[PDB]
């Protein structure tokens, strides 16, 4: 009974949650996010290498209402279900309180729902880590990450997936050195190229318009890139250095 | 009712997919402006009423379904698909986009994979249609996990069938026209039955194409089916 | 649960059978609000307390049934304190406006609170008024209650863009005191508060044969 | 849904609860019971009655769990008074037995609740009737009508003794001889004697009587010298 | 006869959830309201203990009342 | 033998509840938090050992303000603490403040919190909350207090306590230090010393969270002119005021 | 109690003291209840006067059990104000007049309410009852700030004696409670 | 549960058997309750906290052996019923009506599937006019028994031995104090006894003016009964 | 009309009513009432059902005060909603702990008084001037019946309607006694 339901084990553990955490490595996808000066940028390794699939239908970047969006990793069904829970709450906070749902409160609100499934017996945790990004009217560029236990924290930059230790070490060694606590560029054209550069450094593989998914937040909108805009940013890295 | 495992895998989905592996084999082709659905039957007896018997279900004027797994589970999804797409008409006053239909069924099937009191649907569906963007084709699993596709196949015959679906799409860089797919799909279903040919089965094919069906779903009958059989028979011979 | 109607058919019967009912306290007398160069001002008349706080930076002036103005403002003052604590951001005047509009629309004028809402938040400065219907109004200056025609008439005559603190506090006081020169000798003084966009909200109070001896201890 | 063993096991707790016997008479009904030892320091002046009124004309006693017994007596009391309030005549002894059977069967039918560890005797007269009524209900929600019955600890040896001294065609001839048989029945089992016997006697139209420690002594020092006279014989 | 708003507010909370779920059906399809009502069924079914009167802490997260008061949360009818 | 339906936290054969001891083991594994009552105020304290070096560790406030004059801190399940604290803030406004116009005493509000922990142990199908809470605060008549609450919903008043990982080394230090004289200034210094024994990361104004329910603070009320209102007794030590006091160590 | 909405209460404050009177002696339909040191004069329907007595006895006994201290006049003022507002739509037909001494400061307190719980706090005197307009005229003619305990009794008793002066015997009553920090009294004048 | 025997309720009766010790003794003039607080650390505050003894109204008190978290929910449920009885009947709740209501709630958690039983045994003291002074006990099974002198919790049987060999039907309340304290000092396996480790309450007739008078003790009165009784 | 009359002497209460219309709540307590022909009978029986349920459940008599306060509570609790209907209740009992006869009147709004003698019915205006001159705390039961016979004769002198036949009942240490003027 100690491993089938979310109840304290002999060592004070919850094994159901450790199993929802292993579901977050299931897709073999890595995602990366960085704050700029006026933007926040998120990358995901699209990875459809060997199939009859239709890549304009395989995605893990979900926009939430207007100015907010997220990358999910973990199984695609639980990712879409988490997106449904994230778009309904941003839409009804905007009804109740008369202003646009701030990302900090959406991350808290998704983390508190995950505390239900983390205490109840008859409900299962979602097997996903949710990485919310936006540019707030107060705190500016924002990253917040939520996990199957209902824990959440804001970030300067973050990585999630099988290879997150590599990406996080390369990010840390950059912020440790430039000492700004964000990527110091005035436009999203240079923060996507920093993000793709440091992702290609960490995975050990170069990227194409077929290995990449990219989303950008700026204070007017969250927008996913099309594969032709990723093509400009690949041509621009290759041209620069 | 048993809901996570040491691999982070949903135990009751490990069981519910075993039914798909024992269901009737089927193929869907996304043609250059349409979808073609094709299937192998299980004629255990002549008692099976021909014509009355059908595997490819109408979900809406522009949408169809073929599925492998437990029959009441799939019948319930076809019934919920008929409710779902009709709910779109009754508010948005237009036919539903196929990716919206596919997401609504993915969210529906995923719902039962959560709680320790309901069953993961033991059925894989291939579904698709033609809409204001064009043709679309999607395959949905017992896990809830679905995605778009150039062509797909599922049920008993899946490995020989998927080897032939690659031999379509690697061989033609555009894929294929709706009237070519009617021939080419039948080649696969009689080929993938190689390990069961000590029993016989009926070919059934249906389609929707913006040109060849006016963008409305129709069955493939008579001379086209007979020409596809005369193709599939010369190709397997 | 909640606000009950327990004695609704009994009190209609008691009032029908001549047992004439106690009278609720009605504040009919003027409230004004005046937006200015760096903030907002609101003020009200007193006779025998009419300014209520939703949050340190968001204040109401009340008119109509006095217990309803104190009850709804402090209920929304609880929801907004809880919402400020829940979100960890300073509360917004537009949140107060939505909560009051939604709440007075739960009721249907049954609750008789008439309300001028003014404040500051991380967006800037704001000034609105809610009626018992759940109707809303917005403006650079507003008034409600019995002095409202005379107080608005003065506010149009004197208001400017770039109006400063001392000018606005004079004008709010003259806009009330025109509304008290009409029927003068009944009330006096003016409660005013001033919400400077960078600073604490500032509140100014009154700104002008031996009978029977049977006994026991209890 | 539980499992049926739970009903057999409930009934094993009923066997470890103290003895209770009831008998019909020609013109009365009696219930009587093995009242446990009152422990030293237990308060005499309020000591539990073991037999309980449901109204003036229905009376009940149990074996098994004394906690579960409160709840069935109190579900029965509220049904009796709510019935009189809603239907303008007092509850019949069989209707009360059908309501107690209804709740006992409800806890035996539901898998989310244990069934009561309580069997009961239920006795009385119907309103305006002089046929004495007697019943027996069980953890299973089953019930039956009786002339004489016993439940609880050693109840088989009392059933032996009743089959050796009572006749369905010819009850103990009048309310005095009900007491002789029922006291002598309990004296087969209650080895500490007249402290441990408790008896309550009911007659047509709402007369109900608790016999004191003095009358049960008068019956025990009547049955005892009849035993001596039979030993000298 | 009766107070005008007596029944208007009697059914209010269920009337509001009913209307919220009807919009979720219309916009997000059949699955989303079914998911919400299943969680509500699990939380009403499981958390029965007779002495409870604060409802449950988890239904406040599902109803989205986790930091907001009605007069009905100030005055339980009891 | 148990087998008794789906009931959780059931009685083992030795009479232990069992599930709750594993919740105390979750509490015992969590990062230390502690508090001290002085003569003129109370202190509450904890450590924010980081969940990533790229995190904004200002977004996870481990110390929370239940109401003006009342605060809190914990060890164990952070999600469980946060939900108990959204309910604790709500129940103070509903049951007490909206009837009586005052905020509830610490004795009252600790019973309200402990009730939710007790009722999550008697219902089926919910594990205990894996947290121990400290609550500190002030009231007109009762004066100042510190409380501890365990997963069971048992609670008690303390003079000083420490919960979570370091708690035996912290409680031997607190008995060796606590005295009836204490001024709030020296109490903050004893709290800073005690977390500096228990810390495994770096110690600075970013890795320690520390607060105090002491004097009234009218500069924090956010408004002036009503004479009576006292000013929330809230002085959560920001990282600079902490680094000023860490100059002493 | 008949013509019962005519029942009156005068409340008044003096140097470290208070005084709540009410017409009756008849010692019938008494309307000045004590909940520890706090006194609640009630005026209006005798059914609501006694319903409210039981209701505040319930709430105060629970308060005293829960909180381990008696209810202070301010907290009783808030409790009666919120509790009367719970009946917003069919209110109690009353004007309560709370009184006592705030036990921590030693200060006098009085307040009155309207039927939905609005608080009148006045630092001199308070009146309630449907025809007491005459008695407000009386009391404003004769109050003086900071009166001593026995002269407080003299002024509140002269307020009462000047009211309704057709018959001062048989149907005349005035229960002058005088409320101080240690001992409270009840004169049946 | 199995073989005609309750297993969880037998484990709840075992759960109370660690839970400190509590005695109650009745006398012709009134009732004594006394109890031992289990916890001791210099940092746990010894004034203000009722650990064991609780008022339900003036005339009725309860002593707890068991989980205090469990006890407090039942105590509040009885306080509501006692004031709701007083609001209904204008007269103080008879002690039996209260101990029956709490005993039924404790049977309800014993039978219901989802619910563990409450791990608390209560001794009740109170006065009412039906029987005068009454002393009762109510265990985790929901059964209740009336007693002249009783104990619950740790060393139940050893304490009931000393009550049985010292008690008399006609003593007054001052004689019960020395026996209840000496019963505790003979029942404390904890090494020695102190004014902070005790809790005490008495219910008495007072002025005979229809009074009932509970005497909530302090660290000053309990110190005095210790040195008066024979420990210093 | 349907007059009720109640008179309290040293050691009895005498309850009287026009020609049913009383309940023995306990063998030491009564409740003669008057009002609208429907709801008063359901209220009288609902009161008898709970008071009798307590009487069974404890085997203990609830005091005349405590049933009087119960009756005022259930009347208030059923005046909420619906609308006030015309009813009056006299509770006449004997208290066996205090050794006193007791008489409470409760009008339809829930106003509970305790007075020497009480009536409901508009011809009651005749009786109060007759009962102010003779009422005495020291009276014995037969002085009670003598007061009553004066009242019924003057009620009859002033009522040519069907006022014939009061039903009269006495409550004391010996319980309910039904008794005659005749």
């Amino acid at each position: 009974y100690d491993r089938h339901i979310t109840i304290f084990s002999p060592e004070g553990r919850l094994y159901q949650v450790e199993y929802a955490f292993k579901a977050t490595n299931q897709t073999n996808i890595n995602s990366l996010a960085v704050r700029g000066k006026d933007c926040t940028v998120v990358i995901s390794q699209k990875k459809v290498p060997d199939k009859l699939l239709d890549p304009t239908t395989v995605s893990y970047i979900f926009c939430i209402s207007r100015t907010i969006g997220m990358v999910v990793n973990g199984p695609i069904p639980d990712a879409r279900n988490a997106a449904l829970r994230a778009k309904a709450e941003a839409a009804e906070f905007r009804y109740k309180y008369g202003y646009d749902m701030p990302c900090d409160v959406l991350a808290k609100r998704m983390a508190n729902l995950s505390q239900i499934y983390t205490q109840r017996a008859y409900m299962r945790p979602l097997g996903v880590i949710l990485t919310f990004v936006s540019v707030d009217e107060e705190l500016g560029p924002s990253i917040y990450k939520t996990d199957p236990a209902g824990y959440y924290v804001g970030y300067k930059a973050t990585a999630t997936g099988p290879k997150q230790q590599e990406i996080t070490t390369n990010l840390e060694n950059h912020f440790k050195k430039s000492k700004i606590d964000h990527i110091n560029e005035e436009s999203w054209e240079k923060v996507v190229e920093f993000a793709i550069t440091h992702m290609i450094d960490a995975l050990g593989t170069e990227f194409s318009k077929n290995d990449l998914e990219v989303g950008v937040a700026t204070k007017d909108k969250f927008f996913t890139l099309s594969a032709e805009n990723i093509e400009e940013r690949l041509v621009a890295i290759a041209e620069q250095d | 009712n048993s809901v996570f495992s040491p691999d982070g895998r949903n135990f009751q989905v490990e069981y519910a997919v075993k039914a798909v592996e024992n269901g009737t084999t089927s193929i869907g082709i996304k043609c250059n402006d349409g979808v073609v659905f094709a299937v192998e039957k299980l004629i255990t007896s002549k008692l099976l009423v021909p014509q009355k018997n059908v595997k490819i279900q109408v979900v809406d004027r522009h949408i169809g379904c073929v599925y492998s797994g437990l029959i009441p589970d799939g019948r319930h999804l076809v019934n919920r698909g008929r409710e779902e797409a009709a709910s779109f008409k009754k508010l948005y006053k237009t036919p539903i986009p196929i990716p919206a239909f596919a997401d609504r069924l993915g969210q529906y099937v995923q719902a039962h994979t959560l709680y320790n009191s309901v069953r993961p649907f033991g059925v894989s569906t291939i579904f698709g249609g033609v809409d204001k963007n064009g043709a679309h084709l999607y395959m949905l699993e017992p896990s809830g996990s679905y995605w778009g596709y150039k062509g797909a196949a599922t049920g008993k015959g899946r490995q020989s069938a998927k080897a032939e679906l690659e031999k379509l799409v690697d061989h033609h860089p555009e894929g294929l026209s709706a009237r070519e797919a009617v021939k080419q799909a039948a080649k696969i279903i009689y080929l993938a039955h190689e390990d069961n040919k000590e029993k016989d089965f009926e070919l059934e094919i249906s389609w929707c194409s913006l040109s060849e069906t006016n963008g409305l779903h129709k069955f493939v009958k008579g001379d086209l089916l007979q020409e596809a059989i005369d193709f599939a028979q010369k190709e397997i011979n | 649960a909640g606000l009950s109607f327990d004695n609704y058919q009994r009190n209609n019967f008691l009032a029908e059978n001549s047992h004439t009912q106690p009278k609720a306290t009605s504040t009919g007398t003027t409230i004004v609000g005046v937006k200015f160069n760096n903030g907002v001002v609101i003020a009200a008349d007193t006779r025998s307390a009419k300014l209520h706080r939703i949050s340190p930076k968001i204040w109401c002036a009340g008119a109509g049934t006095a217990a309803d103005t104190e009850a709804v403002t402090q209920l929304i003052g609880s929801n907004i304190e809880l919402h400020s604590l829940y979100t960890s951001r300073e509360p917004r005047v537009v949140s107060a406006l939505q909560m009051l509009k939604q709440h007075l629309f739960k009721y249907q004028g049954h609750i008789g609170a008439y309300l001028i809402v003014a404040g500051v938040d991380p967006t800037g400065s704001h000034l609105f008024s809610i009626h018992a219907h759940g109707s809303t109004d917005v403006g650079y200056y507003l008034s409600l209650g019995s002095g409202s025609l005379a107080a608005m008439a003065v506010l149009e005559s004197h208001w400017k863009q770039d109006l400063t603190k001392e000018e606005a506090i004079k004008l709010a006081s003259d806009a009330i005191q025109a509304g008290i020169w009409n029927d003068l000798g009944s009330g006096s003084n003016v409660d005013v508060c001033v919400m400077e966009i960078g600073k604490d909200a500032e509140y100014l109070r009154n700104y002008l044969t031996t009978a029977v001896l049977k006994e026991s201890i209890v | 849904d539980g499992h049926i063993f739970q009903v057999e096991y409930a009934l094993e707790a009923v066997k470890r609860g103290t003895c209770a016997v009831g008998v019909k008479g020609k013109n009365c009904v009696v219930l009587g019971c093995e009242r446990r030892s009152t422990l030293k320091l237990q308060d005499t002046r309020i000591t539990p009655s073991k037999v309980s009124k449901i109204d003036s004309h229905v009376v009940l006693s149990f074996s098994g769990l004394n906690a579960d017994s409160r709840i069935l007596i109190e579900k029965a009391r509220v049904e009796a008074q709510s019935h009189r309030l809603t239907l303008e005549d007092p509850v019949t002894v069989e209707y009360l037995t059908r309501y107690v059977a209804g709740v006992q069967q409800r806890y035996t039918q539901s898998g989310g609740v244990r069934p009561f560890g309580v069997s009961t005797l239920i006795a009385g007269f119907d309103p305006r009737d002089d046929e004495p009524k007697l019943y027996q209900t069980e953890p299973s929600g089953i019930y039956s009508s009786w002339s004489a019955q016993t439940i609880g600890r050693n109840s088989k040896t009392v059933r032996e003794f009743l089959e050796k001294n009572y006749d369905r065609k010819e009850p103990p001839a009048t309310v005095e001889e009900c007491v002789k048989l029922t006291v002598r029945s309990l004296l087969e089992v209650v080895q500490t004697g007249a402290k441990n016997i408790e008896i309550t006697v009911v007659k047509p139209d709402s007369d109900i009587v608790a016999l004191s420690s003095e009358e049960i002594n008068q019956y025990v020092t009547q049955i005892e010298q009849e035993k001596q006279e039979q030993q000298e014989q | 006869d009766r107070h005008p708003l007596e029944s208007t507010l009697k059914n209010w909370e269920t009337t509001q959830r009913q209307r919220q779920m009807e919009q979720y059906r219309q916009i997000f399809g059949i699955a989303e309201p079914m998911k919400r009502t299943m969680e509500m069924e699990i939380v009403n079914r499981t958390d029965f203990n007779p002495l409870s009167t604060n409802g449950s802490i988890h239904r406040d997260i599902l109803l989205n009342k986790e930091c907001s008061i009605d007069w009905e949360d100030v005055y339980p009818g009891t | 033998t148990d087998r008794y339906s789906f009931s959780l936290t059931t009685f083992s054969p030795s009479g232990k509840l069992g599930q709750i001891d594993y919740a105390l083991t979750a509490v015992k594994q969590g990062v230390t938090s502690l508090g001290i009552k002085a003569t003129n105020g109370v202190v509450i304290a904890t450590e924010k050992k980081s969940s990533s070096p790229l995190a904004m560790s200002e977004t996870l406030s481990k110390v929370s303000l239940l109401t003006p004059d009342i605060g809190a801190v914990y060890s164990g399940m952070g999600p469980d603490y946060r939900v108990l604290v959204d309910k604790s803030r709500k129940v103070a406004h509903t049951s007490y403040k909206r009837i009586y116009g005052e905020y509830p005493p610490t004795k009252l509000l600790v019973s309200e919190v402990a009730k939710i922990m007790q009722e999550a142990t008697q219902s089926g199908g919910v594990r205990p909350f894996g947290v121990s809470l400290l609550i500190a605060g002030h009231d007109e008549f009762n004066g100042f207090s510190l409380y501890q609450v365990d997963p069971s919903g048992s609670y008690f008043p303390w003079k000083a306590t420490a919960i979570g990982k370091g708690s035996v080394a912290a409680k031997t230090f607190l008995e060796k230090r606590w005295n009836d004289e204490l001024e709030l200034e020296d109490a903050i210094h004893i709290a800073l010393l005690t977390l500096k024994e228990s810390v495994e990361g770096e110690f600075n104004g970013d890795t320690i969270e520390l607060a105090i329910i002491g004097d009234e603070n009218p500069d924090l009320l956010g408004y002036t002119g009503i004479p009576t209102d006292k000013g929330p007794r809230f002085r959560k030590l920001t990282s600079q005021e902490i680094n000023d006091r860490l100059e002493a160590l | 109690p008949s013509s019962i909405n005519g029942g009156i209460v005068v409340a008044m404050t003096g140097k470290d003291c208070v005084a709540i009177a009410c017409d009756l002696v008849s010692n019938k339909f008494e309307k000045i209840f004590h909940y520890g040191h706090v006194f609640l004069g009630i005026t209006g329907l005798a059914t609501d006067v006694t319903t409210l007595n039981e209701m505040f006895r319930y709430k105060t006994n629970l308060y005293k059990l829960k909180e381990e201290r008696a209810i202070e006049p301010e907290t009783f003022t808030q409790l009666v104000s919120s509790s009367l507002y719970e009946r917003r739509f069919g209110p109690y037909f009353v004007g309560p007049v709370v009184a006592g001494i705030n036990s921590k400061s030693g200060k006098p307190f009085i307040a009155g309410f309207d039927l939905i719980g609005c608080i009148d706090e006045a630092k001199d005197f308070i009146v309630s009852g449907t025809a007491s307009d005459q008695l407000f005229g009386m009391c404003e003619s004769l109050y003086e700030p900071n009166l001593e305990p026995e002269d407080l009794f003299e002024t509140i008793s002269q307020a009462l004696l000047n009211a309704a002066d057709r018959d001062a015997l048989s149907g005349w009553g005035a229960v002058v409670y005088i409320i101080k920090k240690d001992e409270v009294v009840k004169r049946y004048l | 549960s199995p073989e005609g025997r309750l297993y969880q309720v037998e484990y709840a009766l075992e759960s109370i058997s660690h839970a400190g010790t509590a005695i109650g003794i009745m006398a012709s003039d009134g009732i004594v309750l006394a109890a031992e607080r289990k916890v001791t650390s210099t940092l746990l505050e010894q004034d203000t906290s009722t650990e064991k003894l609780y008022k339900l109204n003036d005339k009725i008190a309860v002593a707890v052996a068991g989980l205090t978290a469990d006890a407090e929910i039942l105590i509040n449920t009885a306080r509501i019923h006692a004031q709701n009885y007083l609001k209904t009947y204008n007269e103080d709740i008879p002690v039996e009506i209260l101990v029956r209501r709490l005993s039924d709630i404790k049977q309800g958690y014993t039978q219901h599937g989802g619910l563990r039983p409450f791990g608390v045994s209560f001794i009740y003291a109170g006065y009412d006019d039906r029987y005068g002074y009454q002393l009762y006990t109510s265990n985790p099974s929901g059964n209740y028994t009336g007693w002249k002198a009783i104990s619950v919790g740790a060393n139940t049987s050893a304490a009931q031995t000393l009550l049985q060999m010292d008690y008399k039907d006609d003593m007054k309340v001052d004689d019960a104090i020395e026996l209840a304290l000496k019963t505790l000092s003979k029942t404390t396996d904890s090494s020695a006894l102190t004014y902070d480790r005790l809790e005490f309450a008495t219910i008495r007739k007072g002025a005979n003016d229809g009074e009932v008078y509970q005497k909530i003790f302090k660290p000053q009165e309990i110190k005095d009964i210790l040195v008066k009784t024979g420990i210093t | 009309m349907d007059i009720i009359l109640g008179i309290r002497v040293q050691d009895s209460v005498i309850l009287a009513s026009s020609k049913d219309k009383t309940r023995q709540l306990s063998p030491h307590t009564l409740m003669s009432f008057a009002g609208e022909a429907g709801d008063t009978v359901q209220f009288a029986e609902y009161i008898q059902a709970n008071i009798q349920l307590y009487s069974i459940r404890e085997d203990y008599e609830l005091s005349p005060q405590a049933v009087s306060s119960f009756v005022r509570q259930e009347l208030a609790k059923s005046i909420r909603s619906r609308r006030p209907y015309q009813v009056n209740v006299l509770i006449g009992g004997y208290d066996k702990k205090k050794n006193k006869p007791e008489l409470y009147q409760i009008d339809y709004l829930g106003t509970k008084v305790e007075l020497p003698y009480g009536a409901h019915g508009y011809s009651g205006f005749y009786t109060f001037s007759l009962l102010d001159h003779h009422y005495r705390p020291d009276m014995t039961t037969e002085e009670g019946l003598d007061l009553l016979k004066l009242c019924v004769q003057e009620l009859e002198k002033r009522m040519p309607m069907d006022f014939k036949g009061v039903i009269v009942k006495i409550v004391d240490k010996d319980g309910i006694r039904q008794v005659d003027d005749f």
